[PDB]
DNA sequence: TTCGTAATCATGG
DNA sequence: CCATGATTACGAATTGC
């Protein structure tokens, strides 16, 4: 081997393993593909937590010097990298985002090759900016940039220490006060100048406190999240179901809460009890109705409706009968180009908003008859997989997926 | 000027050539010299954007060009193949060129040579003077090989020149080594041009004190002193070991046409070569035909395991027994005298009896047609003769009668009249030989070599190398030199590259291919009810042809990933593409989320596999028909051989579907293939188990219906037969797998099986199956106990016997070679497995009986011989081999060598074998629970005797054999109940 | 740190604890090769055979090896030329000064880098034969570079004929790479890059890069 | 590339 | 807790004196 593009192609992967993500599965393909190769025919090879210190929770006395302070927001937290998707904690799985938003993210990355990646904020339905790490370029510079773009920047405060100053409550204080900030302030995280290390602290205090009830609100287009009221009407917010879960919530009882200055939260369960989870998603379901199918991380609807989503998700006008709905997609001259090139049973699947993995595994477990490339009678074969209550519901809602399957197939056949 | 050929080799100089070597009708050798050039297909476009000239441009036609990609759809909406049309040439590069879009760049150039130029490799030709240059003495130049070869002439037979040699050196702890062990005799048998048979011997003298040489030059033999005065009409010649090598040397170097070796490529000529090299500086050399390069011998290894080969350039083939016996046929030892025992072999009467010794005759009335005269060749040299194949004997005196044999042999009296007789081991030491060294230990050692020798020559006349290598230099278009070298990817492109220029047709793959990612076992064991074998016809080219499975006739693959689309597909698949002109395969899905996957094949135009594959079958038919009708026996060994090549390339198609890196690589067409297999052979076990024959008549156990689609056959279960009314047998199916089926019928008349087995073959072939699939009755098998195709033993009557016939002792899976297992082990199992054929056959054993009768007589006779300890230390020694090309730290054996090297004034080396055995203290008693054996064991000298304070560790050894004996047998908790009783531990099976 | 007793030339043997638990097996091969060898004469003397076992294998990353000693003037550390006047070490010096850019030298010894390890497979050659004593060496140099093989991180060859199987030769899977002819017709050694792929795996096995500028002499 | 047995560790009955 | 099951590792099945 002599030409160079065995040693480019062995920087690529210095440079990959020097900012591995195990996150993106395309990414982790092609490393194991290329590690496969090299170790083949080279006989062998020799082949965002740790970013963060210690969380400090007290007041201590500080360095003089030159900072850069930003709030750390209450919401779901998201790293964004060259060369791969979105990425969230834990999960690691990715997420949609608007193409332009997408474009203006990569326009400020390739910029400058110093920025490892970038953070996101998300609460329901709404991305923002809150840090970012970057060993050449400070974010303070970058956050020009994202603003030329158009998307939203955080509260950056630059602050010169010249004497020992003591980060206590009142400092704390003052400086949320000064950030003037409507979104909630989970934490502070400073930078030193010159320093890649980066240091954050989020005081926090316990107590127990009692819950009326827990509701779920309306938040868009089948999109709800569950909302806790107490016995002084104070709303506590919660990540998502997973965190809900995870505490092990309990109608009705008195609860261990992580209060700040301006919210308190529920934590996690750290007891050493014996319940399960499994019973417990049936508990909750029950409690907040059987009208609800947990999405993953939020709760969507059962409702039946039934025709008035192809215009919604195809971003039409009003439909009224079959005919004119068919001459208002024949009119389209740009969406149409995705029903050419996109099947009907994912369509479907999109326009009533149910699970991939939960809904293939339900369509897998069921028989059906099948006429004229049509479908008139279903069955259920084994009645094991319904130990999950939101299959229940689903294979309950399934007598509309079947109506709008057929509309879908009947248009698509007066088409073409 | 009537020629015809016997190889074909390339020299690797700065300008390489062509050379050819043929002989006349007189026997004179005529070589040939060709300019061999690169090869390139071009379209005409490319052609014509050419701005440097080829050297010369050869038009081909028109070309269909068709891309071969394989695409995943998940609809059923196929866009259709894109194929081209166009004109194609052919151009011809001296040097090596790079073209930006050549085609077809997985050919040898040698393929296109002999494709291009008309030029069979084997064949008789009829040359023209005109194109022929003289250059040296024997060697010609020729420049239009299209016109030079244009005349073909029938075969006609021509006269050979072979050598075979065999060296023995001198060794006395270790393997030899050039720098401390010298060699001792060598032996030669040499065959010229005249048809004379010479055979001698050459002994070295520096072992061999004046006084001795002196005696033994009185008795008879030759002594020289320099090379020049050696005659090779002498059969013992006596000189040293510097004359010896230069003797070795000088006839190393002839151009002979053979010089066959049993692994010489790895010890004889290695060892040859280098002890000349290192006593004297002068070596050995090759010449080319034209007298312009010269080499030397430096063996070079093929990695495949490690495959030795020599660098020679003077068309001489160097020719190795070892690699085409284990590449050829699969045995369970491969040593000399192993195959010795398998090859000649013979059954003889006793016509005398009286002392020590017996008088064997052998004869064609005995054994069969043939037999007798091969193992009278093979006496002509033998010295031991096996008996039984158990006992050894010392042939005293040999009469080779007019059609046969009569030999007396020194053996115990047996109570029997006919034997059997077989050539195999030895029993002769050759350590203790060389410690005292003298006159008789030298002449039979010379005898011994010679034996050696000549056994090279009988096994290349058994196995027939000479026409085997004719037909595959003929079929697979190659070198003669280079038929046994290659595996089947290159033996399988000449026919590929004949049959898409004759159908005009190119395929082209323009992508990266994936790296995309079974064992039957039978119902019982041991059954002591007769078995009929059949075996399928060439079952995967059969199913190939029926789907025309071809990379080119794929209309397309559909998958699903649910049931749904998976329902709406199937439909629409039934409704647009009908049978029979499509024919859809479910197969295995190639991804995780995929549930199904099925593949469309077309039938309306022939492939390309499925031709090759038709072509190859009709050519064997063809042949098989020429063959029984033949006299002669040269023409019964070409057609023999022709037969064998064909059957050998045609089975090897679906292993090459497979294959990545492989021509005919067809990923769905392999799935397609082994699911329409599978398919068919369950359909047969389904109809034949259970298929009864009541009164006149038979019946099956489901309907004649088509697996695959309908069919306008009758698909009545009840069948007519012939067979006599008084028969009512019932049937069952036990085992089936790609190349046979196996059926049980309960009764022990061969006769009546054998007839049976014929009515149904018949039955099954006209009626049952369906187009181009058909069985054949192969045997009758009893006393069948088997764990898999691998290892079984039972005895087989062939389909055209009567009862009164030898049966054949068919034993395989066991090694019986095995060093590193026992002597007394062996012994027992030998014993039981002769009790359990004996017993079976008495008719009341049914599932639980034998077991209870094997495992008391196992319980008896341990607990005997555990009783009585009168077993000799000797049967219970093992071997291994020193050497600390060990990983780990410790690996507890080096420990214990050097252990004993300290207490020992006796030295172990690192190449040196030793024994060893397991030794515990005299006082222990049975154990049940084991613990690590490393511990117990202990090195065995030449004087160690076994105090009283001592005792052998026997639980080891029984657990050994009753975990070898309960692999057998039917019962599970029996065997598990008795090996806990014993040792308490679980056995492992399978 | 020892020293062992031949029964032929040199005689005397001195080795490193490093090369203890193989070069017991070494002494078993020599006294059955040494016998024949000395018949002719070689270069370097006997004495010098072994002098390239001083070197330990803990502190070595990098192992550059040679078919055969310099036939004339040889030293006994694998290419080393004090005059530099032998062609291969001449180009060798010529493309590490073209990789590193410095102009003015006077040569170089690749025992200065710390490192890297110079060896040659066959240890002895006689004069004017070139690769004419591989059968009396085989062995003692198939053990001694499995030894050096367990212990350096990645193995470079010269000469692509000299090494076209040395993987068969070991046993042990470890990165190797393969280059051409050092003094190859065509100017085929000037386009070689197996300078970067050294250290470029040398960083990905986690060890430190190789200083090339240490093995010059000024 | 196979099979085969011992030495070790790990896991659910 | 420990019998049972499953991994790991070792090495001949090697061949020519």
């Amino acid at each position: 081997m002599t030409s160079s593009a065995d040693l480019t192609n062995l920087k690529e992967l210095l440079s990959l393993y020097k900012s591995l993500r195990f996150s993106d599965s395309v990414a982790i393909e092609k490393y194991n593909s290329l590690v496969e190769w090299g170790t083949s025919t080279y006989w062998k090879i020799g082949v965002i937590s740790d970013y963060y210190d210690e969380v400090k929770n007290k007041p201590f006395n500080i360095d003089p010097g030159y900072y850069i302070f930003l709030p750390v927001y209450f919401g779901s937290v998201f790293i964004y990298s060259k060369g791969k998707n979105m990425v969230e904690l834990g999960s690691g799985n990715s997420f949609q985002i608007p193409d332009e938003i997408r474009s203006a993210c990569n326009k400020v990355l390739d910029s400058d090759n110093g920025i490892d990646f970038l953070r996101f904020v998300l609460l329901n339905n709404r991305w923002i900016m809150e840090d970012a790490i970057s060993k050449y370029q400070s974010p303070v510079n970058i956050f020009k940039l994202a603003s030329e773009y158009g998307l939203n920047i955080p509260n950056y405060l630059e602050i010169e220490i010249e004497e020992d100053t003591l980060f206590d409550d009142e400092l704390y204080s003052i400086m949320e006060r000064s950030f003037d900030d409507t979104f909630p302030k989970i934490s502070i995280s400073y930078i030193k100048l010159g320093e890649l290390k980066r240091q954050v602290v989020d005081f926090f205090k316990f107590s127990f406190m009692y819950i009326e009830s827990i509701k779920v609100d309306r938040i868009g287009d089948n999109i709800f999240i569950p909302s806790v009221i107490t016995k002084s009407g104070k709303k506590i917010l919660v990540k998502d179901v997973d965190h809900l879960i995870r505490s092990k919530v309990r109608e009705h009882t008195f609860v261990k809460v992580k209060k700040k200055n301006t919210f308190s939260i529920l934590y996690d369960y750290d007891g050493n009890g014996t319940e399960t989870r499994g019973e417990v998603i049936k508990r909750i379901i029950d409690t907040i109705g059987r009208d609800y199918y947990v999405n993953g991380k939020y709760f969507s609807k059962v409702g039946i409706a039934g025709l008035k989503q192809l215009t919604n998700k195809l971003d039409i006008n009003e439909c009224a009968t079959v005919d004119e709905l068919v001459d208002e997609i024949n009119k389209s001259g740009t969406v149409k180009r995705k029903i050419k090139n996109q099947s009907v049973f994912d369509l479907s699947r999109e326009c009533l908003g149910y699970p991939e993995a939960d809904f293939i595994t339900l369509v897998n477990n069921m028989r059906f008859k099948i006429e004229n490339c049509k479908v008139v009678n279903f069955n259920i074969e084994n009645t094991n997989c319904l130990n999950n209550p939101s299959i229940e519901t689903i294979y309950g809602n399934f007598n509309q997926f079947v109506s709008i399957f057929n509309t879908v197939t009947d248009v698509k056949k007066r088409l073409f | 000027m009537d020629v015809r050929c016997i190889n074909w080799f390339e020299s690797h100089g700065e300008n390489r050539f062509l050379y050819l070597k043929s002989r006349c009708r007189n026997g004179e050798t005529v070589f040939i010299r060709f300019p061999h050039y690169f090869y390139y297909v071009v379209t005409d476009e490319i052609y014509q954007s050419l701005s440097p000239p080829p050297f010369n441009a050869r038009p081909m036609g028109k070309m269909r060009t068709i891309d071969i990609d394989e695409t995943i759809s998940y609809n059923l909406d196929i866009k259709d193949r894109k194929c081209s049309v166009a004109d194609m040439w052919l151009i011809e590069e001296p040097k090596k060129r790079s073209i930006q879009n050549a085609t077809m760049d997985e050919f040898f150039n040698i393929s296109w040579f002999y494709i291009s130029n008309g030029i069979s490799p084997d064949g008789c030709y009829s040359l023209d003077e005109q194109y022929l240059t003289k250059i040296n003495n024997g060697c010609y130049h020729c420049d239009d090989p299209r016109n030079c070869f244009a005349k073909e002439i029938p075969r006609f037979d021509i006269p050979r020149s072979y050598l075979f040699l065999a060296i023995a050196c001198h060794f006395d702890k270790k393997f030899p080594s050039v720098f401390i062990n010298p060699i001792s005799h060598t032996s030669y048998c040499y065959i010229d041009l005249s048809g004379k048979r010479l055979l001698f011997t050459l002994i070295n003298e520096e072992m061999l004190t004046e006084q001795e040489i002196q005696e033994a030059v009185d008795r008879g033999c030759l002594r020289i002193q320099s090379l020049m005065e050696m005659d090779y009409e002498r059969e013992l010649v006596l000189c040293s070991e510097i004359v010896l090598l230069r003797i070795a040397k000088q006839l190393l170097e002839l151009t002979f046409d053979y010089v066959v070796t049993f692994n010489g490529h790895n010890f004889d000529l290695r060892y040859i070569t280098n002890r000349l090299e290192l006593l004297t500086g002068e070596k050995i050399i090759f010449r080319s035909p034209d007298k312009k390069e010269a080499v030397h011998l430096c063996i070079y290894e093929r990695n495949q395991n490690t495959t030795f080969h020599v660098n020679n350039n003077n068309g001489t083939i160097f020719f190795d027994l070892y690699s085409f016996i284990q590449k050829s046929e699969k045995l369970d030892s491969y040593k000399l005298d192993s195959i010795s025992k398998n090859a000649f072999s013979c059954m003889g009467k006793v016509l005398n009896r009286g002392v020590r010794e017996m008088t064997f005759i052998g004869d064609d009335t005995t054994d069969a047609k043939g037999k007798a005269d091969t193992f009278a060749k093979v006496l002509t040299t033998g010295n031991y003769v096996t008996v039984d194949e158990d006992i050894i004997c010392k042939v005293i005196r040999k009469d080779i009668l007019e059609n046969g044999f009569k030999v007396v042999l020194s053996c115990p009296t047996l109570p029997n009249d006919i034997y059997k007789l077989s050539f195999g081991k030895d029993d002769i030491d050759l350590a203790q030989m060389y410690k005292d060294y003298n006159l008789n230990i030298a002449l039979d050692m010379a005898r011994y070599c010679i034996h050696d020798a000549c056994l090279c020559q009988y096994l290349w006349e058994y196995y027939g190398v000479e026409t085997k290598t004719d037909a595959g230099a003929a079929t697979y278009v190659l070198p003669q030199s280079m038929v046994f070298e290659y595996r089947a990817s290159t033996i399988i492109k000449g026919p590929l590259l004949k049959l898409l220029l004759e159908t005009k047709t190119i395929l082209v793959r323009s992508e990266t291919k994936q790296k995309f990612p079974k064992v039957f076992a039978p119902k019982q064991k041991m059954f002591s009810n007769n078995v009929l074998i059949f075996d399928y016809n060439s079952l995967y080219p059969n199913v190939c042809i029926f789907g025309n499975l071809s990379p080119e006739t794929l209309v397309g693959v559909v998958v699903s990933t649910n049931r749904l689309e998976e329902e709406i597909n199937n439909q629409l698949l039934l409704q647009k593409y009908p049978p029979p002109r499509y024919i859809t395969v479910h197969c295995e899905p190639r991804l995780p989320n995929l549930i199904s996957e099925i593949a469309i094949f077309d039938r309306s135009i022939e492939g390309t596999i499925p031709r090759l594959l038709r072509t190859f079958l009709a050519e064997r038919a063809r042949y098989k028909k020429m063959l029984k009708q033949a006299t002669s026996s040269t023409e019964k060994a070409i057609y023999d051989s022709m037969q064998y090549t064909y059957k050998i390339v045609a089975n090897s198609v679906y292993g090459l579907m497979g294959f990545r890196n492989s021509a005919l690589y067809s990923y769905a067409s392999a799935k397609s293939c082994t699911s329409i297999g599978r398919r068919m052979i369950l359909y047969l076990e389904s109809v034949l188990n259970g298929a009864e024959l009541s009164n006149g008549m038979l019946r099956f156990a489901n309907t004649l219906s088509n697996p695959f689609y309908m069919d306008d056959r009758d698909i009545n279960p009840i069948v007519k037969t012939s067979l006599p009314i008084d028969y009512r047998f019932r049937f069952r199916s036990v085992y089936g797998d790609t190349d046979s089926v196996f059926t049980e019928i309960d009764s022990q008349d061969v006769d009546k099986s054998i007839e049976i087995a014929k009515e149904l073959e018949r039955l099954i072939n006209s009626r049952v199956l369906f187009n181009n699939f058909k069985i054949e009755f192969e045997a009758v098998y009893k006393n069948l106990i088997m764990q898999s195709k691998k290892k079984y033993t039972t005895m087989k009557y062939s389909a055209s016997s009567n009862s009164k016939s030898v049966p054949e002792r068919i034993n395989k899976g066991t090694s019986e070679t095995r060093r590193d297992v026992s002597k007394f082990h062996k012994n027992m199992i030998k014993t039981y497995k002769t009790r359990l054929s004996e017993m079976l056959s008495e008719g009341r054993m049914n599932s639980n009986q034998v077991c209870i009768d094997i495992l008391r007589s196992l319980e008896t006779d341990l607990r005997s011989e555990f009783d009585s300890r009168s077993s000799p230390l000797e049967l219970f020694m093992l071997s291994r081999m020193h050497h600390s090309n060990y990983k780990s730290a410790d690996n507890p054996n080096m420990y214990l060598v050097t252990e004993y090297n300290k207490n020992n004034p006796e030295t172990i080396e690192l190449g040196e074998r030793y024994y060893f055995a397991y030794i515990c203290p005299a006082n222990v008693p049975w154990t049940k629970k084991l613990v690590n054996i490393k511990t117990y064991e202990t090195i065995i000298d030449r004087s160690f005797k076994l105090g009283s304070n001592q005792r052998i560790f026997y639980e080891v050894y029984f657990k050994r054999l009753t975990s070898e004996i309960v692999n057998l047998l039917d019962n599970k908790v029996l065997c598990i109940s008795f090996f806990q009783r014993m040792f308490g531990s679980r056995p492992t099976f399978y | 740190m020892n020293s062992v007793t031949i029964s032929h030339a040199p005689y005397t043997i001195t080795y490193h604890d490093d090369w203890e638990p193989v070069m017991s097996q070494l002494v078993e091969f020599y006294n059955e090769v040494a016998s024949w060898l000395l018949r002719d004469e070689t270069s370097p003397i006997p004495d010098k055979f072994f002098i390239q076992l001083k070197q330990p294998l803990r502190n070595k990353r990098v192992c550059v090896c040679g078919i055969d000693p310099y036939p004339k003037d040889g030293t006994g550390v694998p290419f080393e030329s004090p005059n530099f006047t032998k062609k291969s070490i001449k180009e060798i010096a010529s493309s590490i000064s073209r990789l590193t850019g410095v102009i003015d030298y006077k040569g170089y010894n690749l025992n200065i880098i710390d490192g890297v390890i110079p060896w040659n497979y066959y240890l002895s050659c006689k004069l004017g034969e070139t690769k004419s004593h591989a059968i009396y060496w085989d062995k003692i140099s198939k053990l001694l570079l499995q030894h050096i093989t367990k212990h350096v991180s990645v193995l470079y060859c010269l000469g692509k004929t000299d090494f076209s199987n040395i993987r068969a030769k070991l046993e042990s899977p470890v990165t190797t790479i393969v280059g051409y002819h050092p003094a190859a017709r065509d100017h085929q050694f000037e386009k070689d890059r197996s300078f970067e792929i050294i250290n470029v795996l040398l960083e990905l096995d986690n060890k430190t890069p190789i200083n090339w500028a240490q093995g010059f002499i000024y």
